[PDB]
């Protein structure tokens, strides 16, 4: 019932 | 009476019902090709699926048995292209012909290409509330009659203008299953407020609508600015309308004097007729660039404005006492008072590790770098578009300038699809 | 005094006379001096002998025969040759100069003829506004054989381009080369009359930071001068390029028609470009105004950037940025050119034009004249050594076109110029 | 009465 999706442009 | 299972079929084509004896191991190519054989065997049905009106679903894996996809059941014969009324957003509308199957994503990128509109993923579909045919774009009007602009002039608080942004589309499913009938009229608009090599050698007409929605979006207050500023955008655009009217001198109405332009040598090789018709061709170009370059002005000043790029949704945050909005731009979160449109906090993408959407409760949870998670409540449409709207923006800012002539929707689909 | 005998040609009391001429009254003025006087001693016996009321200050002592001022006060008259044979001049420092601009209109500034003209131009700029003075220079008319300075009107008539247009070769364009100013002497030091016209052009093809925010003067400027070098042909350009010069042309002079009218010359408001709820705060003849007001400096900025689109495309064409000097190449049979661009030094024909042979500058590891004959020696590190010579006047020429071109290669965004450094590149004396 | 000057913008 989640979806996750991880940044690509994460710089922090 | 072997194992007669009637199947309805209705032919939008034809405005006629036929029913068929299937046994339910009959083929999706199967019924098909039954229809053909009972009606008319001279037509073109090359184009026409099988659409699942109570699944709201296409029936295009044709090897399926009727079983494998689920008697008394209500299909349609239906063409997958149909015709689009859209409105431009220089507010001239518009019609095209769209294969209502394809995923809304690729629906927009081939409409697009028909109008010489590069980088599709910026533009959209929106819904309104309640015209030519093509394989104008280029007109750029000015607000005409004063009525024209005050029957549009009525205005709309913070949430009202949240609620309007529930009806951007899934890109990720197809005309069909989003309730577009045949000739309603969708929005053409910029959706992305992240806009990739604007280059005025060869994006004319993307220049042209991006600037025809910055203009409607200022003088109907879908964005405010200072009286100061809106006294810029009015001498701006009266500035794009009279170079505008520089572009359409002809033959006729031209003090093009070439005797007064050119080296004595032209003068003298040629008779005036070569040398101004020669002047007239290079001056439409070069009048056309100053057009060009105006309107990019009028983008960056848009641009440069304190609420620009914002797209606002109705959301219930954690811990909070009231309905506020969720703020989505091309680089941060914003979380914001409904009422007075007052930032309240602003989180950057550079510092969301990820977020996720429990589809159960209709929960965004975004975490963070050296802070605690964000998360809030919205409905379960504005939940689906704010996760398309986030995983959009962050699409875009993988976009490379390396060249990289090749969209990979397949990440734009895995970033932006949780298969609600 | 006490010698031997009495030197030649003093007076009873060991005094001799010294002839200064005051410009500004046509006459000569005789003091008995001695030769252990000072200059300022000179300067303030005059001051004594002229006007006392007058205003002195700007007055200083000239010798035209050794081409010098003296304005080293301290100097004594022994220590200079000042003898009584020496002519001298009471002359104000800062004079009248006629100017052309780049645009053909003639200005006259007032600039101290003692100041190296580096200075000088770079103290013309700044009273012109105009940012990079060391891109420009100045140079003496060739003999035949702010208003103004924003100024950018087309030609009046076929007739008054016409008698502009001089069909020389490219021999010489090369001889009019022969007139840039040395940079590292003064104006009086260089044959200019105070009531004789020179050119103020861009004198190096390499524009640092030309920014259509705060250079419209210089940019204005800079694209007369492209505009005029293309009508009179200093430049060549194929058949499409002068019909889009003059497209772009056309197109400049119709803006600046808006630049000039948008106050009362404008009815063509409508005040349909503005939300209804200004319409009904403000009464229609307000809005109008501050849409106008808001619009000159909107319609200024259109006219910079088509200008800016003439410069770039001037600057696209292949021959853009060359300054030619005759030259005899050390295997030549005949008069050719060097070309001088701002990377690269081309041997070129005399007659067309068409490059022989480049350099580049990257490459250039030092160069060197020998004045005594006049040759230009280039040494490089991927081939053999370059040699040419060139005449006097055009041997000091190319060495301050050469090391003025590695000197603006040196300019980076962040940064007062070093004029030392010029001058150290740009000087053989 | 040479002038030899270095270019520092060798490369």
């Amino acid at each position: 019932a989640v979806t996750t999706v991880v940044n690509p442009q994460y710089e922090g | 009476a072997d194992g007669t299972w009637e199947l309805s079929v209705h032919v939008t084509d034809l405005n006629r019902d036929v029913t068929l004896r299937v046994t339910g191991e009959v083929h999706i190519g199967g019924v098909m090709l039954k229809l053909v054989e009972k009606l008319d065997v001279k037509k073109d049905w090359s184009d026409h699926a099988l659409w699942w009106e109570k699944k709201r679903t296409w029936l295009l894996k044709t090897h399926w048995t009727l079983d494998k996809c689920g008697a008394d059941a209500k299909l349609q014969f239906t063409p997958q292209h149909k015709l689009l009324r859209l409105q431009l957003p220089n507010m001239k509308y518009v019609k095209v012909k769209v294969n209502f199957s394809d995923r809304v994503f690729k629906a927009v990128s081939d409409i697009c290409k028909t109008f010489n509109i590069r980088h599709p993923e910026e533009l959209s579909l929106l819904k309104k509330p309640r015209s030519p045919l093509s394989p104008i774009l280029a007109v750029s009007q000015p607000v005409t009659s004063p009525e024209i602009l005050a029957k549009m002039f009525k205005p709309q608080a913070l949430l009202d203008k949240a609620k309007t942004n529930q009806g951007w589309l899934d890109s990720s499913r197809s005309l069909m299953e989003q309730d577009v009938k045949e000739n309603e009229a969708l929005l053409l608009r910029f959706k992305y407020y992240s806009f990739f090599d604007l280059n005025p050698k060869y994006d004319a007409i993307r220049i042209n609508q991006l600037y025809e929605q910055a203009k409607w979006a200022l003088l109907l207050e879908e964005i405010e600015c200072t009286e100061e500023e809106m006294m810029m955008f009015a001498a701006l655009q009266y500035h794009i309308n009279k170079l505008s009217i520089m572009t359409s001198e002809n033959h006729l109405t031209t003090d093009v004097n070439p005797e007064c332009l050119v080296s004595p040598r032209y003068l003298k090789k040629y008779k005036s007729k070569q040398i101004t018709a020669r002047i007239l061709e290079a001056h439409q170009n070069v009048a056309q660039m100053s057009l060009i370059e105006a309107k990019m002005r009028f983008i960056q000043a848009w641009q440069s404005l304190p609420e620009f790029g914002i797209t606002h949704f109705i959301a219930r945050f954690q811990g909070g006492k009231r309905e506020e909005l969720i703020g989505i731009a091309y680089n941060r979160l914003i979380r914001m008072d409904a009422s007075t449109g007052d930032a309240i906090k602003t989180w950057r993408f550079s510092n969301m590790k990820q977020w996720n959407v429990n589809w159960e409760i209709k929960m965004v949870t975004v975490e963070f770098a050296d802070e605690v998670r964000l998360s809030f409540i919205c409905t379960e449409v504005d939940c689906k578009v704010v996760h398309e709207f986030i995983g959009g923006y962050i699409f875009l800012s993988t976009r490379a300038k390396d060249q990289n002539e090749s969209l990979d929707e397949e990440m734009f689909y895995k970033l932006t699809s949780g298969w609600v």
